[PDB]
DNA sequence: TCGCCCCCCTTCGGTGCTTTGCACCGAAGGGGGGC
């Protein structure tokens, strides 16, 4: 085969990031996998002479207990070239969401049969370290199209649009995504006979080179005010906070007569009786509370952010939006653990559930706003993270002040 | 001898030519040694004579070595440096003498003159140009260039260690049950053989290395305990670091202090107990390495603590794979952590200690989690593995703080140990208003031009106060105006503002904050018996928060 | 009058917020130690 010549963004260097510690099962892993790949001269050794690092380190999953490696190249995404620049990019279907029932395949391997531009191996290093240090780090770089880069699913398109005709061929009414390197394969079919049919696409796929997921559960949680007959000083100062901060998102909602049953400097527990142009007000809002907004549409050349709040008891909201107050999805993901006494995992299963839907529905991840330390969370994510693509995230610090998801 | 090592390319920066820039004097002592390494580098092969057409140039000298005959050579390649191509550093860490099992049979080798074995790529050696003065101008310099690795020089210790790493790694492959510690040119080699097969091992390797171009002379070669290594002292069943030798001093500058400190946090990964935040504390706000900075009394309580701590002997032992790992952490004040690493009890691995204050405001609970967290990146890196801890934290205080604090937080498996002071809550806000309370409507407002600003409250039993602040900001007025209204309530208070920054900050639990103004928001939230804490939005005429921000008007 | 790595402590400067300072964060200064 003759490669695809391939570019960097105008302007950028090659990523720069330093390796991090892994414990002794993930380096021995590292060790076994790379040298594998060495000998079938999918990676190349090299030196210190080449300035371009990305960090490694490996999964191993809930039910396939060997170890996956995982090179987190968002950095070079970052920096390569668009492919709908190129337009050799892969469109979604607007079908996926809606299907009985979508599972994950990783087909990730098809790649490695594929050369990767000569010129352009070198920004694909990466370091496995070295327990106690005993020895400087081990590099290697690509000479395929590599997992978890971004291009390699769009040099690869013309190529799995072929190995797929026969499969969508046959099953006209199945849907396939190719998202990095998974695909997303839904149907309609009872629970156990749509799993026969993941077993069929597995062997046409062998003959070359997750669970089961359900969107119609994906309920949307909207905002609820609560059901008392008392309502004291303090109920109404926090449904009138609420309230206000609901208009930045819909329209003809108002605060000036459940507002003005405060009047006067009161005791925070004191039980004002409502007004009937209360009740008027109240209601009213619960209403407009109860659907969707109107004017809220998806763009696909804007970015999608995710943004995620503790509750307790295990429970987590989130909303999707483009524009701030524009949201186009809020939900409530839950904790099912059954040990339910670790943060950490719960974001971190919660960050890819939401991650999830958003490649069915839109196509690709969020940037995610993480409530929680940027240390707290670079010591233990990787230890419970599940998938084969890693989304974009940042660290923030807000209190509540409205418990405006609950 | 020069290795038949392939050379590695190495290119200039684009765009980049090389450095042209004139040499320095030097003493009669130092062109000497220079030039019998010089005639003795040209007949080993190591530089070659050049003239003028190659048109850069860099400055030369030499330093002592600890080998007290020996002299070390280094050119001044700072302009070369900044001009070569960027490295990925190889080097990622520092291996720890804990992180090293028990062996019968350990060797320490190092390589002669390594850097002057490996040879420079042949397009890049005409950059290394220099010249060689002779006293001060008897002559000009004579011009060299190098063909091997450059003292000095940016790439010559990634590039040694990667030629290290290829000539090892067959003798590694060939021998899996023989560890080798491999630092620069320095071979740690430990193995489970009787010490006949073992020597034959070493000679084995210490002939590829020749083959190599690696000589080991038998000077460097240890065979016996106690070996010295990396500055340490390992010994068959336990290890020292070697001796730390503190200054002591009349009259202290910055510079002293700062290699007081060094010395200490250096001395704080075998000696527990060491505390350096007074002595640090002396170096806030000077302004010169030379100044002389006086001693206040906490920081000479603080030495002398450490200097009984340090006439103490200690000893480190060896990493046991088949028993766990165990972190124990205490708590010293004023933001200080100290922490053992062991397997059996009294047996310290390692110790070593976490001060750091992140953020303005925090508390002892979160300063925990960060010492737990280092303390897990420091196991992953010498062990690959975590521990298992022992706080002296109740179960009871840390699931009062997980629950009541809305960033996601953990700590691994860890036991309860009873060890004060305890680390805990020094208060908690109430989930509900308090029946029977005063109820203060709080509210501060600084002019953004004027520095000029006003805190104040109203309350549901009357009570009104406005109090003028001068040198203000926005934010110090709402955070004054919650200051007022615990100063004159009881000991059970409602309490409302409009500031989300405020309400941000104390909603956290602080128990210390880089801020007078919060610290003493602090002592009085841990004074009272219940608080209740409030918010509401600004400017929408709520009552009592309205009438407030009228008066404060 | 040198190079490369790790660690800690202090300082400084850039980024982003429904900001007008404030809090965060990484880099660069100093020190320790290694070869
Ligand atoms: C680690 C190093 C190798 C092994 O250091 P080393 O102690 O084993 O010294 P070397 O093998 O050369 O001589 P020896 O083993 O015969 O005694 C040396 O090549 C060079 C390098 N190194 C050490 N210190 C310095 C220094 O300050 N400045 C520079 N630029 N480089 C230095
Ligand atoms: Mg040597």
């Amino acid at each position: 085969i003759e490669t695809v010549p391939v570019k960097l963004k105008p302007g950028m260097d090659g990523p720069k990031v330093k390796q991090w510690p892994l414990t002794e099962e993930k380096i021995k892993a590292l060790v076994e996998i790379c040298t594998e790949m060495e000998k079938e001269g999918k990676i190349s050794k090299i030196g210190p002479e080449n300035p371009y690092n990305t960090p490694v380190f490996a999964i191993k999953k809930k039910d396939s207990t060997k170890w996956r490696k995982l090179v987190d190249f968002r950095e070079l995404n970052k920096r390569t070239q668009d492919f709908w620049e190129v337009q050799l990019g892969i469109p979604h279907p607007a079908g996926l969401k809606q299907k009985k029932s979508v599972t994950v395949l990783d087909v990730g391997d098809a790649y490695f049969s594929v050369p990767l531009d000569k010129d352009f191996r070198k920004y694909t290093a990466f370091t496995i370290p070295s327990i106690n240090n005993e020895t400087p780090g081990i590099r290697y770089q690509y000479n395929v199209l590599p997992q978890g880069w971004k291009g390699s699913p769009a040099i690869f398109q013309s190529s799995m649009t072929k190995i797929l005709e026969p499969f969508r061929k046959q099953n006209p009414d199945i849907v396939i995504y190719q998202y990095m390197d998974d695909l997303y394969v839904g149907s309609d079919l009872e629970i156990g006979q749509h799993r026969t049919k993941i077993e069929e696409l597995r062997q046409h796929l062998l003959r070359w080179g997750g669970y089961e997921l359900h969107p119609d559960k994906w309920t949307v949680q909207p905002i609820v005010l609560p059901e008392k007959d008392s309502w004291t000083v303090n109920d109404i100062q926090k449904l009138v906070g609420k309230l206000n901060w609901a208009s930045q998102i819909y329209a003809g909602i108002k605060v000036r007569q459940l507002s003005k049953l405060l009047r006067g400097t009161k005791a925070l527990t004191e039980v004002v009786p409502l007004t009937e142009e209360a009740e008027l007000e109240l209601a009213e809002n619960r209403e407009i509370l109860k659907e969707p907004v109107h004017g809220v549409y998806y763009d696909p050349s804007k970015d999608l952010i995710a943004e995620i709040q503790k509750q307790g008891q295990g429970q987590w909201t989130y909303q999707i939006y483009q524009e701030p107050f524009k949201n186009l999805k809020t939900g409530k993901y839950a904790r099912m653990k059954g040990a339910h006494t670790n943060d950490v995992k719960q974001l971190t299963e919660a960050v890819q559930k939401i991650a999830t839907e958003s490649i069915v529905i839109w196509g690709k991840t969020p940037k995610f706003k993480l409530p929680i330390q940027k240390e707290t969370w670079e010591a233990w994510w990787t230890e419970y993270w599940q998938a084969t693509w890693i989304p974009e995230w940042e660290f923030v610090n807000t209190p509540p002040l409205v418990k405006l998801w609950y | 001898p020069i290795s038949p090592i392939e050379t590695v390319p190495v290119k200039l920066k684009p765009g980049m030519d090389g450095p042209k820039v004139k040499q320095w004097p030097l003493t009669e002592e130092k062109i000497k040694a220079l030039v019998e390494i010089c005639t003795e580098m040209e007949k080993e092969g190591k530089i070659s004579k050049i003239g003028p057409e190659n048109p850069y140039n860099t400055p030369v000298f030499a330093i002592k070595k600890k080998d007290s005959t020996k002299w070390r050579k280094l050119v001044d390649f700072r302009e070369l440096n900044k001009r070569t191509q960027d490295f990925w550093e190889v080097q990622l860490g520092i291996p720890h003498p804990a992180g090293l099992k028990q062996k019968k049979s350990v060797t320490v080798l190092d390589v002669s003159a390594a850097f002057y074995s490996v040879p420079l790529d042949k397009d890049f050696r005409k950059y290394t140009a220099f010249t060689i003065p002779s006293i001060n101008n008897e002559t000009p310099g004579i011009r060299y260039q190098y063909n091997v690795l450059p003292m000095g020089w940016k790439g010559s210790p990634a590039l040694l260690q990667s030629s290290m790493t290829k000539i090892l790694e067959p003798f590694r492959k060939q021998n899996p049950d023989i560890v080798i510690y491999q630092y620069m040119d320095d071979l740690y080699v430990g193995s489970d053989l009787e010490i006949g097969q073992h020597r034959t091992k070493i000679e084995e390797l210490r002939q590829h290395l020749l083959r190599w171009g690696f000589t080991t002379p038998d000077k460097k070669h240890q065979k016996e305990p106690p070996f010295l290594w990396m500055g340490y002292e390992l010994h068959p069943d336990k290890w020292t670091v070697q001796p730390i030798v503190l200054p002591e001093k009349d009259s202290w500058t910055v510079n002293d202090i700062q290699k007081l400190v060094g010395k200490l946090n250096w001395a704080s990964q075998i000696y527990a107990g060491i505390k350096v935040r007074q002595l640090s504390k002396l170096l806030r706000g000077t302004k010169a390495l030379t100044e002389v900075v006086p001693l206040t009394e906490e920081a000479e309580l603080e030495l002398a603590e450490n200097r009984e701590i340090l006439k103490e002997p200690v000893h480190g032992v060896y990493y046991d794979p088949s028993k766990d790992l165990i972190a124990e952490i205490q708590k010293q004040g004023q933001g200080q952590w100290t922490y053992q690493i062991y397997q059996e009890p009294f047996k310290n691995l390692k110790t070593g200690k976490y001060a750091r204050m992140k953020g303005a405001h925090t508390n002892d609970v979160k300063q925990l989690t960060e010492a737990v967290q280092k303390i897990a990146t420091e196991s992953i890196v010498i062990w690959g593995k975590t521990p298992k801890f022992k706080l002296p934290i109740q179960k009871e205080t840390w699931e009062a703080w997980w629950t009541e604090y809305w960033q996601a937080t953990w700590i691994p498996e860890w036991e309860f140990v009873n060890t004060p002071p305890l680390v805990k809550l020094w208060y908690q806000l109430e989930k509900e208003p308090i029946i029977g309370a005063e109820t203060f409507y709080v509210d501060g407002a600084a002019n953004r031009e004027t520095k000029l600003g006003k805190a104040g409250y109203v309350t549901d039993r009357g009570r009104q106060k406005v109090v003028p602040l001068t040198d203000t900001t926005n934010q110090k007025t709402e955070l004054q105006a919650i200051h007022l209204a615990l100063q004159d309530s009881g000991l059970e208070v409602n309490i409302v503002t409009d500031s989300q920054y405020a309400l941000g900050i104390i909603q956290a639990q602080p128990d210390k904050s880089e801020s007078e103004l919060v610290s003493q928001i602090i002592e009085q939230l841990i004074k009272k018996e219940k608080v209740y804490l409030a918010w509401v939005p600004a400017h929408k005429g709520i009552g009592g928060n309205e009438q407030v921000d009228k008066l404060v008007s």
